[PDB]
């Protein structure tokens, strides 16, 4: 394969996104719920842990078949 | 040396008369199945307990993580 | 067995436990021990 | 069935002092084909991959 | 504790007997007794019932015991003719067992001990 | 909790991971070039000698010249003072601070750790190291950084002290490869897999000789045990006992 | 006739060529020859590491990478080392849970289970000591917390911790007499080995039957050095295994980083060897009651040869209860892994309490039970 | 009896408390327990020592004089461990010298002599190799002229000196392997004695009188503790004079500078027990020939049970002439502490030949005269 001197890893991570629109729906529901926080100690980590990690094992053994 | 009584004939016969590891291939796999059929239900019951507490726990576990979730 | 199977066969009888004079002079020992602490530590305002 | 061979016997198995040479000598060459054997294989699949494969690409 | 003791020994006594039919049939496979599962080593009593009985009780105990360990050696088991005529529940040495073990009860009454100790070697 | 935890690392397909694999010595070359120039300034490696580069990452030549571009203290001379020489091979690899306080003052208060056993020294090694150097993504809802502090999902915690450095072309190999951020990473990942464990090479062809020796002196044995048994396992008891 | 010349000749010759064993043993008894094949190994790969460690906390961990790359054969020793210690207490497990399985502790051999749980009790001393010269992170902390277990004895607590410390912190002096210590103890192990078999050889071992077998005695030096120099090639193929290809396998990461004082990891987590005490430790929100429940558990593998009934296969009931405690002992080394949590903490109390429950009342009372059923 | 139901209570009643023991030994029959006390006061005081010492260059000289000046009881810990091996080496010296006026090592006490001179051996190596661990002058010097010694064996020379140096010269390396050495040799000196005293017990001690003494036995734990506890008194209070007024009496000043390999001092000389065969090695003019007659020294009393006849009073010749053996050893021990002149090299030749002169054949020749005068 060509190797490209622009990083290809995110165009592949972009790419992985449609395979994990469950995660990110429930991410973005917990971004809409704790958005009248006042305390500011609501955070939605964990469910963005779970998007990336979907987009991440989807992403992983595409990401060195670009490289060298 | 600890005489004890007992009335017996016993036979031997020479390690250079008979065969060594020709018969280990047929017993094999009578071995393996009678092996398990004598430590069935202790493997079983060690097995059943040992991952049926682990799992509960493990799920617990995790129900404990998402509770913390806002 | 000798621990539990003793009592167990019925073999640990009144007539066989050690007497209380017995049960008190073993017992003395454990103010040898305490006097043997005290010798070796000397923890005390004691002497005054 | 199978049977060690008398002459054979005699010769190389009768004595320890002629037996113990013989197992050195053995003991050299059958480290020498182990040796052998797990280096070409080691080799043959980590093809240029070695630092010695870079350097005689380099010649 | 008398009321419900009335009618608890019938539960022992089936509980026994299945207990006896599991273990059985496992040592008639060795061409074992339940009264050869029984140790001098381990127990004095026993050493002492040993020792109070014809010879010929004792050779053959002694004989089953050997075959047994030979049978365990070569992982095998007794052919079906030798097994079906084996009787694992035929006692040898309760009798005498149990009387020993009445005099050793009986002395530790009266402050006395029994009158042999462990088995003791070198 | 999970923030505290940080995200785990995926499995990335490294070729050195199964015990017949070697090291790809290419990439240990190209990831020690990534050291030099972008690592260098802020980390240290003080167990590495030049010496130990060679034979698997450059011959003896070059690493001499490498060595001799360093300036290295030296002395006690015979007035009693301190100098300046060239590096040699028995040199150890220089540090970019004299001390521990003025590295952490250098960078906010956090100090820059030693990368000779940081593959070694951390859970999920080389996946870790990639996914934390091609990780610097944007935080998530309710998450507020710091000034001085950079998010990484990746770092337990969240808030990192190390800025994005490696940038698209910021290296240029000397084999022709295109120098991309995530190759950079890969390459620079290998060479710190390397430094954790420099004899892995070795090690694996001694323990492929080692299980076959075994294995064949397993049969063996087990030959010599059942020859002398064999007149205790097929020996015949008769007896008088039938019960 | 030669042999009755030499003294040496003569006890070499009875205890371990002509020694009777029974001939019905299988590879459950090759646990004794393994533990002292690799009690030899831990000794030799420790005096060959002790000429290239340096006891300083300024050179400990410095010495360890220095013998690691630039002394030959340095990377094999010190794996050895490391890995034959897991390995130690495989075979040592493995051995303790086989004497539980066939009652072994019961008398005549009540001495040889005695001498057993002392050796025990120095092994893991020995191990917990060797651990901390590495100087890393898990060797500083672990050494921390568990030396300040001392606190929890009232009056004289932190007395006691403080002399054994020699400050007010875990430093220097700590690491100095523990290389000392570590050095010394392994000795004893050896001395109490010796002992500990030549019990054994007053009367013999039991048998896989579990019956009387003195009529069927076969030399030792003939039959049974092949027999366990089998198991010796099995050991050693695992231990190859260990030491070239998964050498940091079962060690922790944490140790490869340099002591720090001034910031504690994240999970402080002992070998997996010591898992199932620290896991009855953290079971127990009070310090002092879990000191005292590990001493209990200890109390009751000593007092195991006069309390407990109830043998091998023949003893079915005890048997099956046998693979109940197994499964404890390994969610046991399972919890104590993992983090303190509200559901790890109570199954963690319930599996400490069903250990106690049946070392101190299924082996009295159970084995009663079967030996009525049996012999009544 | 309650010793007759445990093992261990039946060994250690038979072998130290009832053990049947001539009733005429005299206090030159007290050396063996002595050798004892002082390897178990070395070993404690050692392992003391060890929790404050650190072996590598450029801390072990500071490590001792930390040790001396800031640990609680270090200075006392030391002066006793280095006067020790002094009193160790007097103590065995007049054991082996009470052996060679009665002629302990004969028939049937041949395998006792033999271990003892293995011990002998054993005990030469580990206080050579411990007194290099301090880190002196001395202790450099002396380890540099002995390990350079190799080189008088052909072919095979330097690669063996570089081989136990682990590089060119005497540097870290050696220190750090000499003190893993001399930590595990003094087990080996205490299996060593317990192997030696068990050879004894077979046939029974000898008796001033040289006579069979069978008739005439009493239990040795009641008639001969005290008799040894009255000679261990006046081994302590000299040891307590040695340890509290003259610490450095036995000693050399230049131990107390830092090793420097580049200067070398005026005189080098080993400690006070090594001075015989020093002498012996410096009188001759080869260095192979110096190695040759040191290892000719110690086989001709490997040979000494199989060549030697003669004991006590009643064979008065060899009596006498032991008389002139104790001289010359007592003056080859003189003549290793002086500078090399052609007076003392001829002088230490002289007192070399005589002492083979001695060893091989006065005590075959002259013995076998005695014993053709007395019942020929
Ligand atoms: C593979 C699948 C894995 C799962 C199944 C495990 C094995 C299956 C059978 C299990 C069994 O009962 O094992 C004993 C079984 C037969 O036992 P048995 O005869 O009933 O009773 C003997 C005792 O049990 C045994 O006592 P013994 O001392 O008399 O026999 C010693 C020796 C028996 O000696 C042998 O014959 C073994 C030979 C070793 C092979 C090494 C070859 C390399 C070098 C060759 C050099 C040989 C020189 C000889 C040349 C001369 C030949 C003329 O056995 C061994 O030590 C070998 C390993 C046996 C099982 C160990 C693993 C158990 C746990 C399972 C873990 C797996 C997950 O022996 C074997 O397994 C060997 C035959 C190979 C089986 C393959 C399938 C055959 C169809
Ligand atoms: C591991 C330690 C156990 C090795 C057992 C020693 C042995 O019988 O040699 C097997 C084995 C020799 O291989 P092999 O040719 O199959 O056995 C010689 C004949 O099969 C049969 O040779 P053999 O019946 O004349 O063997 C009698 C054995 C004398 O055997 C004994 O008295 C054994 C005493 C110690 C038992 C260790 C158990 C743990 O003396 C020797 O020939 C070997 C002396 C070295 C010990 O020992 C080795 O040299 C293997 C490495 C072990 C180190
Ligand atoms: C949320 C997090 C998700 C995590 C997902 C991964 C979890 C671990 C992996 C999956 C493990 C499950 C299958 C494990 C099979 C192992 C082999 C085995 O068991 O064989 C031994 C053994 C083999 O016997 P042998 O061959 O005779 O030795 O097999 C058995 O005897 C069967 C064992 C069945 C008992 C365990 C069943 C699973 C427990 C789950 C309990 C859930 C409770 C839920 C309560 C709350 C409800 C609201
Ligand atoms: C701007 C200076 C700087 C540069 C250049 C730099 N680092 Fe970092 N690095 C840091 C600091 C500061 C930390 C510690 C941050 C913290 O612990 O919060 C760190 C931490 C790390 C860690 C460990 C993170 C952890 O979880 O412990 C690794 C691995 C690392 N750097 C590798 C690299 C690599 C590879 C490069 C080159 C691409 C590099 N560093 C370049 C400043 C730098
Ligand atoms: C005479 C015998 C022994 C000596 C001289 C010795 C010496 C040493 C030394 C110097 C170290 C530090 C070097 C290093 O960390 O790699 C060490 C580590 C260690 N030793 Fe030993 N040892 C001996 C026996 C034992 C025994 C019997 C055990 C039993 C379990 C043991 C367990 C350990 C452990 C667990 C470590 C830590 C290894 C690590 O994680 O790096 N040692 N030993
Ligand atoms: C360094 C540790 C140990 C060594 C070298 C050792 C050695 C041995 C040996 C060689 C045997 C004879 C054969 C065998 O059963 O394998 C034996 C038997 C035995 N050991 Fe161990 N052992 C050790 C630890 C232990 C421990 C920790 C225990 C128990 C807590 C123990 C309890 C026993 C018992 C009860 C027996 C007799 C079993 C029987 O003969 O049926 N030992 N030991
Ligand atoms: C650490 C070193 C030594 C210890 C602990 C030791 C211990 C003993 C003991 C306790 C005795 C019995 C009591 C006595 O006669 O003193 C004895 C006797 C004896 N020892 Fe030593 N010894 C040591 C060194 C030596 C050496 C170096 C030699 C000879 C080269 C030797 C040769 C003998 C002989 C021949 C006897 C028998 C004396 C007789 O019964 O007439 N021993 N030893
Ligand atoms: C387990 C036993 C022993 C241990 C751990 C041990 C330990 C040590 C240590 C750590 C040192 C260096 C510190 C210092 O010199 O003050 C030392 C020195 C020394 N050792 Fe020991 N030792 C032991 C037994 C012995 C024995 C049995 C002998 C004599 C036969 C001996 C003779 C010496 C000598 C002569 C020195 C030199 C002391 C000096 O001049 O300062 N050691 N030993
Ligand atoms: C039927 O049952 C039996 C077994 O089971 C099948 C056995 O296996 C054995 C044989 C026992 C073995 C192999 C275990 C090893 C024994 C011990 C005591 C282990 C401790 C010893 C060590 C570590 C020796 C190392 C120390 C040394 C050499 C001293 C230092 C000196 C130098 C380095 C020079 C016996 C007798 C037995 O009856
Ligand atoms: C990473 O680290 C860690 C360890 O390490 C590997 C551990 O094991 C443990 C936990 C282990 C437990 C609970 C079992 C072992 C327990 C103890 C108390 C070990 C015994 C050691 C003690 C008391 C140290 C004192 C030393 C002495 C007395 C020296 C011996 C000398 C003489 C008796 C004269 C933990 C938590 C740990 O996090
Ligand atoms: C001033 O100078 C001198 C010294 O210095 C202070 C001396 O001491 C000595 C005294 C030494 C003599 C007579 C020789 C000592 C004996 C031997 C065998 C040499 C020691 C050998 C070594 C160190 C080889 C390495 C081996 C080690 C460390 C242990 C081996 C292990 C085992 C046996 C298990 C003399 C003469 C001397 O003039
Ligand atoms: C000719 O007649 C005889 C004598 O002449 C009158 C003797 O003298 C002796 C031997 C004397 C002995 C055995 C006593 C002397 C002491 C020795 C050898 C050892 C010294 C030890 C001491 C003081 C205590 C050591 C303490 C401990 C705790 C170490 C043990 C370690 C552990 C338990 C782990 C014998 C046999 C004899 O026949």
């Amino acid at each position: 394969v060509e190797y490209t001197e622009d990083d290809p890893k995110p165009q592949i991570e972009e790419d992985c996104k449609p395979h994990c629109v469950k995660e990110w729906a429930a991410y973005k529901a917990c971004a809409e719920r704790i958005k009248d926080d006042t305390t500011g100690q609501a955070h939605c980590s964990g469910q963005y842990f779970d998007f990336w990690k979907c987009v991440d094992h989807c992403a992983a053994p595409k990401i060195f078949a670009h490289l060298k | 040396r600890q005489n004890i009584p007992l009335r017996e004939i016993l036979y031997q016969l020479s390690p250079y008369q008979q065969d060594v590891i020709r018969q280990t291939f047929t017993n094999a796999p009578k071995t393996f199945l009678r092996f398990f059929k004598e430590k069935g239900v202790g493997l079983a019951t060690f097995g059943v307990l040992f991952f049926g507490i682990k799992g509960y726990t493990e799920h617990e576990m995790h129900q404990e993580r998402l509770a913390e979730r806002y | 067995p000798i621990g539990v199977w003793s009592v167990f066969q019925g073999y640990v009888t009144p007539a066989r436990l050690p007497s209380i004079q017995t049960l008190t002079r073993v017992g003395a020992w454990g103010g040898v021990v305490v006097v043997g602490g005290l010798y070796m530590v000397q923890p005390w305002d004691w002497l005054a | 069935v199978m049977r060690l061979s008398e002459a054979l016997y005699q010769t190389f198995f009768k004595r320890s002092t002629v037996y113990i040479p013989m197992l050195l000598v053995g003991a050299y060459f059958s480290n020498e084909a182990i040796d052998y054997a797990v280096d070409k294989m080691w080799t043959t699949r980590n093809k240029g991959k070695l630092f010695s494969d870079i350097i005689a690409e380099r010649t | 504790t008398s009321l419900l003791k009335q009618v608890a020994l019938p539960v022992f006594n089936s509980l026994a007997t299945t207990y006896r039919s599991v273990v059985g049939a496992k040592l008639a496979k060795y061409g074992l007794r339940f009264d050869d599962l029984q140790d001098p080593l381990k127990d004095e009593d026993v050493a002492e019932a040993l020792r109070r009985l014809p010879p010929d009780v004792v050779v053959a105990r002694n004989c089953r015991l050997r075959r047994a360990l030979d049978l365990s050696c070569k992982h095998e088991a007794l052919p079906k003719d030798l097994l079906e005529k084996q009787t694992p529940e035929l006692s040898y040495l309760q009798d005498v067992l149990n009387e020993v073990r009445a005099e050793r009860r009986e002395r530790a009454q009266l402050g006395a001990p029994a009158p042999y100790t462990r088995i003791y070697y070198d | 909790n999970e923030a505290a935890d940080g995200l785990h690392a995926p499995h990335y397909p490294w070729g050195h991971e199964g015990v017949l694999d070697s090291y790809d010595h290419a990439a240990i070359r190209r990831g020690h070039k990534v050291y030099q120039q972008v690592c260098a300034a802020c980390h240290s490696m003080q167990y590495l000698h030049w010496r130990q580069l060679v034979g698997v990452c450059y011959t003896e030549e070059e690493a001499k010249a490498l060595a001799a571009e360093t300036e290295v203290e030296d002395g006690p001379n015979d007035e009693g003072e301190m100098f300046t020489r060239e590096g040699r091979l028995f040199d150890a690899f220089p540090s970019p601070y004299a001390n521990e306080q003025a590295a952490r003052y250098a960078n906010g208060g956090a100090y820059p750790p030693d990368l000779t056993l940081i593959s070694g020294g951390r859970h999920n090694g080389p996946n870790y190291i990639f996914s934390l150097l091609t990780g610097y993504r944007d935080p998530p809802a309710g998450i507020s950084i710091r000034e001085g502090l950079y998010y990484n999902p990746y770092f337990p915690g969240g808030a990192i002290a190390m800025p994005k450095m490696l940038v698209d072309g910021g290296v240029e190999y000397e084999d022709g490869t295109p120098a991309s951020a995530s190759q950079q990473a890969k390459d620079i990942t290998t060479f710190l897999a390397w430094a954790s464990y420099p004899y892995q090479d070795e090690m694996r062809v001694m323990g492929i000789k080692a299980c076959l020796m075994i294995s064949i002196l397993i049969g063996f044995a087990a030959y010599s045990k059942r020859l002398r048994w064999a007149p205790i396992k097929s020996q015949r008891i008769v007896m008088d006992v039938v019960n | 006739r030669m042999h009755n010349k030499i003294q040496l000749l003569s006890v070499l010759n009875t205890h371990l060529v002509a020694y009777p064993t029974p001939m019905n043993l299988n590879y459950s008894w090759n646990g004794g020859s393994l533990a002292g094949m690799m009690l030899a190994s831990q000794m030799l790969t420790g005096i060959l590491l002790a000429m290239h460690y340096v006891g300083h906390v300024d050179y400990a961990f410095a010495s360890v990478q220095h013998l690691m790359t630039d002394v030959p054969s340095g990377m094999i020793l010190r794996y050895a080392h490391a890995n034959g210690a897991s390995l130690f207490f495989i075979v040592v497990y493995l051995h303790v849970l086989r004497g539980m399985y066939y009652g072994s502790g019961a008398q005549p051999r009540e001495i040889v289970w005695i001498s057993g749980v002392v050796i025990l009790l120095v092994m893991i001393i020995t191990a917990f000591i060797g651990y901390v010269l590495p100087w890393g992170q898990m060797s500083f902390w672990g050494a921390t917390v568990i030396t300040s277990l001392a606190t929890a004895i009232p009056v004289v607590g932190k007395h006691i911790m403080y002399w054994l410390w020699g400050g007010f912190s875990v430093d220097n002096p700590t690491l100095n007499r523990f290389y000392s210590f570590h050095y010394t103890l392994p000795f004893i192990l050896a001395g109490l080995s010796v002992f500990h078999i030549a019990a054994l050889h007053q009367y013999g071992s039991t048998n896989p039957l579990g019956v009387n077998s003195q009529s069927s005695l076969i030399s030792f030096g003939s039959y049974f050095g092949a027999k366990d120099l089998v198991g010796a090639l099995f050991l050693a193929l695992v231990f190859s295994i260990l030491v070239f290809f998964y050498p940091d396998l079962l060690g922790h990461p944490d140790n490869l980083i340099p002591a720090n004082p001034y910031s504690t990891p994240q999970h402080i987590v002992p070998e997996w060897y010591f898992l199932w005490v620290y896991a009855i430790l953290r079971s127990i929100p009070n310090k002092a009651m879990g000191v005292l429940a590990i001493g209990l558990v200890f109390a009751s593998l000593f007092a195991m040869p006069f309390i407990g009934l109830g043998g091998g296969k023949f003893r079915i009931i005890t048997e099956w209860l046998y693979w109940t405690f197994l499964a404890d002992v390994l969610l046991l080394t399972w919890l104590g892994g993992n983090e303190i949590t509200p559901i790890t903490s109570f199954v963690g109390q319930c599996c400490t309490a069903y250990l106690f429950f049946y070392l101190l009342v299924c082996q009295p009372l159970v084995g009663y039970l079967e030996t009525q059923f049996a012999h009544g």
